């Protein structure tokens, strides 16, 4: 019937509207360890000292 | 814990022997070699005695004779509390420690000391941590209510422990394994009281460990360290950095002398416990004459842990010298030490070992493939079939059937070659690959 | 674009049963090598076992390194392939054995999920004793600087009108620059104008930055906090690689075990590579002989080809492939056969197609004749020179004149040797 | 006098006299500049902190291969885009 054609047309009006590009660039940071291996042995070192 | 998925050497867990120092024909994976296992038990009783020193034994004979299996069985059978040094002698060379320094480090690591320290504790739910100002009359009125499940009690901070709680940012109610001579208060998390708090609905968000022991009790904590840690502590004011990174720096002799005296008097004073372990080394035919003299004097020294030294090669060239002698060792050390010969295997023990390997790898084999593997192994060597079983299992998956059939082992045999196959293939291609001169006749025609 | 003798190979071509096609994805013959490589590929895809190695033996231009690159590109991005040559293990400041274990530790991939957060905002005040009042788009919060990071902040010339990207977990500070809000300060202001960052200052993200075993080794052996001054001293006192011992190895094993048992992380194996083990001395061979007898040594591949030649590092050990007899007895041989006339034809055809050379039929056949007459590599190196010669000699195709000019210009080893026996001087 | 905006750097085009005539044209000019750098230089500048001294003193050896792979993929994707 008559109207639901326009239901698809709400897509046909987003194709001629505007396309775009990407132009992305990668960049990173340093990942982290924070459990540490210092506090577990400093006490033993001071005891033996 | 101890992440190691599988190995050709992860199939033995604890060896197997009896109170009579007699071998077990199926001793938890490793089989046969009655002399080898009886000698292993003899050495085990020797090291449990802890009364002899400066003994060297040579595991001679042809290679592949369960020598590594013997070493692993001994290591897993002696038990805990006795750390070992199982390192091959090839990596003795280094760009940071000389040969003398490396040998001294190994020898001093082979002998350990346990130390008992009468440390203290203050355990209990410290529901509050009050830090009052430094009043002139009383320099610290710092309230803090440590109480276990047994009793309810309060305490007081002596203007030194306030930052000890919060060296890392923690709250009250933390079980504190405090030490008097540490200054670094360790918080164990949260803790419980024995009160219902207020009348309306509440008591939410409370499920943790509650203190169990007494408010205070002495703990004679035992710590096990090697001479490496003590020596690196002596050399530099900070020693953990060099223990972790590994840049000790060839510590000097008077340090070892004063440590010798200190350990002797500590043993005499009943504060330390001597644990004279045993050192394991490999490829002794490859060892060099300066190491020979080093071990020669070490054996005659009053302090020398027992030695597990072995030469896979027989009547091989003695590295570091111009002459070749049996075992790759000159007759001086050869007569100084003792010898245990090791002979090869028959086929049935190879079959049993491979069956143990398979059931360790939880693979539903078919006995036809096992028979093929036994034949292939006995023709060339055990390790051949030890790899053939795995590759045939892979081929079993590749044909979409769990059972390891004949065609799997056949494809494994035909695809990957054999030492005899390789030598025949190369001696017929004397002018096809790179040779002594490197003459490669890539020209197939003309 | 650029092409260097490869990128023509794009996979073995194994079917659902692991059988590769004749010529597909840059391949020619050698069904034995292809099938063995497929078997090893399946074994690695199992991801259950470890501590096994093979060597593939073949002459020059027999596809050994070609098969290595094929298996590498077949494995995929995440699982790493470790290429290394016997010349690489000769290091400078550390011993060769430690270098081998560094390669082994960095070989195994370890997918992990650790946490990072970043404070980023416009500074509002600083209180020396430390306050840094970062003002984001909707948040304005004042952290405390530890004295070291306080000094780092001081060196960052940060003042009212500045935004800094100071990480939370590492702690290092990276100033973003002058605030774009104060764009009305100078029509030709030198400093870049960057606005107030979105979200709260303490922006938190979930990151999938993984870690190789060597990565977390150097994480604590040589801390790399970076931008702070104390991190500069930390990375300056010991900037190099230190000889990590077995004690730190066991500590690292415990740490990785607890991290992988935390649940989110996982383990993936890897493949290492060695070429021309004939040049390797007896010391490294003997040490690796006892090193593969472990539970952590991952999969490595060997590429060597020597006849009855003395093993380097010795004087009397004569064996094929320059490998000591024990290693041969504990290592799996894969066979490779010399290439054939039709294989040479197809190789030159594909190498012309990848190089955008539309070499005609008779030219291709003559190039095959030269490939079969002296050596495959001698014919392969002439594809670009003949095309460029025909371009300079105004020919889209390659006539016999171009290949004859190449054969009289770019000689092979045989012709040079023929010259060398008749010369008044070398 | 010619100065830059983003840096404020001073460049002595020459004294007027006591010997260049007063310039004509418009004050503010725009242009483009292309900077060249070799592969090893990129590897060594960003690998560590003191490598800037290594640009002249050469105080580095066996740069970590992780930085090399990162710069290689950076160059690859830079060329791609
Ligand atoms: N008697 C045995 N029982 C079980 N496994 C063995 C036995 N002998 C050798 N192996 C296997 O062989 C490997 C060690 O080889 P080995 O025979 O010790 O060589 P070598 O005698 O030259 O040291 C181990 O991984 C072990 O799994
Ligand atoms: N199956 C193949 N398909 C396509 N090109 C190959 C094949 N085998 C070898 N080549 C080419 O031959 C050259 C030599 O092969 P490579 O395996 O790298 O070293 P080698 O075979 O000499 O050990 C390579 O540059 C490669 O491009
Ligand atoms: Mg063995
Ligand atoms: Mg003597
Ligand atoms: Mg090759």
């Amino acid at each position: 019937n008559f109207m639901s054609i326009v239901n698809c047309l709400m897509q046909l009006r987003k194709v001629c509207n505007h396309p775009n590009l990407f132009e992305v660039r990668p960049i990173l940071t340093s990942f982290v360890l924070e459990h540490c291996v210092a506090s577990d042995y400093k006490d033993v070192e001071r005891t033996l000292l | 814990k101890s992440l190691s998925l599988i190995a050709a050497h992860s199939h033995i867990t604890g060896l197997g022997l009896d109170e009579n120092l007699q071998p077990r024909p199926t001793s938890e994976g490793m089989v046969g070699q009655l002399q080898a296992r009886r000698a292993a038990g003899v050495i085990l009783k020797m090291v449990q005695n802890g009364t002899i020193a400066g003994r060297a034994v040579l595991v001679a004979g042809p290679p592949s004779t369960g020598k590594t299996a013997l070493a692993m069985g001994v290591s897993q059978s002696l038990g805990k509390d006795v750390p070992f040094t199982a390192i091959a002698g090839s990596e003795i060379f280094s760009l940071e420690l000389s040969k003398t320094e490396a040998l001294t480090q190994a020898f001093r690591k082979s002998i350990g000391i346990k130390i008992k320290e009468e440390t203290e504790l203050i355990e209990g739910e410290v529901v509050e941590i009050q830090i009052d100002r430094s009043i002139t009359g009383g320099h610290k009125q710092g309230k803090l209510t440590i109480k276990t499940t047994d009793m309810e009690t309060i305490y007081e901070l002596g203007n030194k422990m306030i930052d000890g709680l919060t060296k890392e940012k923690v709250l009250a109610g933390d079980v504190i394994s405090i030490d008097k001579a540490s200054g670094k208060i360790t918080k164990l998390g949260r803790s419980f009281a024995r009160s219902r708090d207020y009348d309306a609905m509440g008591a939410d968000t409370r499920f943790v460990q509650c203190p169990e022991g007494e408010l205070q009790k002495r703990k004679t904590v035992v710590h096990t360290v090697s001479l490496h840690e003590i020596d690196v502590i002596n050399s530099r004011t900070q020693g953990f950095l060099a223990l972790f990174t590994g840049d000790t720096g060839e510590i000097r002799s008077e340090v070892r002398d004063q440590i010798n005296t200190k350990v002797a008097e500590w043993k005499e004073e009943g504060k330390a416990e001597i644990v004279p372990g045993v050192l394991f080394i490999d490829e002794v035919h490859m060892l060099d004459i300066e190491c020979f003299s080093f071990i020669n004097r070490a054996l005659e020294d009053e302090f020398a842990p027992i030695v597990m030294m072995a030469t896979n090669r027989g009547v091989s060239k003695t590295r570091g010298t111009n002459y070749k002698s049996p075992h790759g060792l000159p007759l001086d050390l050869l007569d100084r030490s003792i010898i245990i010969t090791t002979k090869s295997y028959n086929e049935q023990e190879i079959k049993t070992i491979l069956s143990i390997r398979a059931q360790e790898e939880e693979v539903e084999l078919s006995s036809d493939a096992l028979d093929l593997l036994t034949k292939t192994g006995v023709e060339t060597s055990l390790r051949y079939s030890s790899n053939l079983i795995s590759v045939a299992q892979q081929i079993a998956m590749k044909r979409k059937n769990n059972t390891v059939e004949v065609e799997d082992v056949k494809r494994a045999y035909l695809l990957f070659l054999d030492s005899a196959r390789s030598v025949k293939y190369v001696q017929e291609n004397e002018s096809q690959y790179i040779d002594d001169q490197g003459n490669v006749q890539i020209s197939i025609a003309k | 674009t650029r092409t260097a003798a490869h990128t023509h190979i794009k996979g073995l071509g194994l079917d659902e049963s692991g059988v590769a096609k004749r010529v597909e994805g840059g391949f020619v013959g050698q069904i034995e090598a292809r099938e063995a490589c497929g078997v090893i590929v399946d074994l690695i895809k199992a991801k259950k076992m470890s501590g096994r190695a093979i060597l593939l033996a073949g002459g020059p231009s027999t596809g050994k390194t070609a098969l290595a690159l094929a298996i590498s590109q077949e494995l995929g991005p995440k699982v790493p392939f470790c290429p290394l040559v016997g010349s690489e293990l000769y290091s400078v400041e550390v011993k060769k054995t430690e270098t081998l274990m560094e390669n082994f530790r960095r070989a195994i991939g370890l997918r992990i999920k650790e946490t990072k957060e970043v404070y980023e905002g416009e500074v509002t005040e600083l209180t020396p004793e430390v306050i840094v009042g970062l003002k984001s788009a909707k948040g304005t919060k004042t952290l405390r600087l530890d004295p070291t990071i306080y000094e780092s902040i001081q060196r960052e010339k940060v003042s009212i009108g500045d935004v800094i990207y100071i990480e939370a977990n590492t702690g290092a500070v990276k100033r973003v620059g002058r605030s774009d809000a104060y764009a009305t300060e100078f029509d030709l202001e030198t400093e870049e104008y960057v606005p107030l960052p979105k979200g709260e200052v303490h922006k938190k993200k979930e990151i999938v930055q993984d870690v190789t075993l060597h990565d977390l080794d150097v994480a604590n052996a040589r801390p790399q906090g970076g931008q702070d001054v104390i991190s500069m001293m930390g990375q300056l006192l010991k900037p190099k690689k230190t000889e990590i011992t077995e004690k730190l190895r066991q500590e690292v094993n415990k740490v990785v075990a607890k991290y992988i048992d935390q649940g989110v992380a996982e383990l993936i194996p890897g493949v290492l590579f060695i070429d021309e083990v004939n040049m390797l001395d007896i010391e490294i061979f003997t040490y690796l002989n006892k090193a593969l007898e472990s539970n952590i040594a991952p999969v490595v591949v060997l590429a060597s080809n020597r006849g009855m030649t003395t093993v380097r590092g010795t004087e009397d050990v004569i064996s094929p492939h320059g490998v000591p007899p024990d290693l041969i007895d504990r290592l799996l041989i894969v066979r490779t056969l010399p290439y054939d006339k039709d294989e040479i034809r197809t190789i030159i055809e594909r190498r012309a197609t990848v190089e955008r050379l539309q070499v005609e039929s008779s030219a291709l056949d003559l190039l095959a004749t030269m490939g079969t007459e002296t050596s495959l590599r001698y014919a392969l190196q002439l594809l670009a020179p003949c095309g460029i010669l025909a371009q300079t000699s105004n020919r889209k195709e390659i006539v016999v004149n171009d290949v004859n000019e190449a054969k009289l210009l770019f000689l092979d080893a045989k012709r040079s040797t023929k010259i060398l026996e008749t010369s008044a001087n070398y």
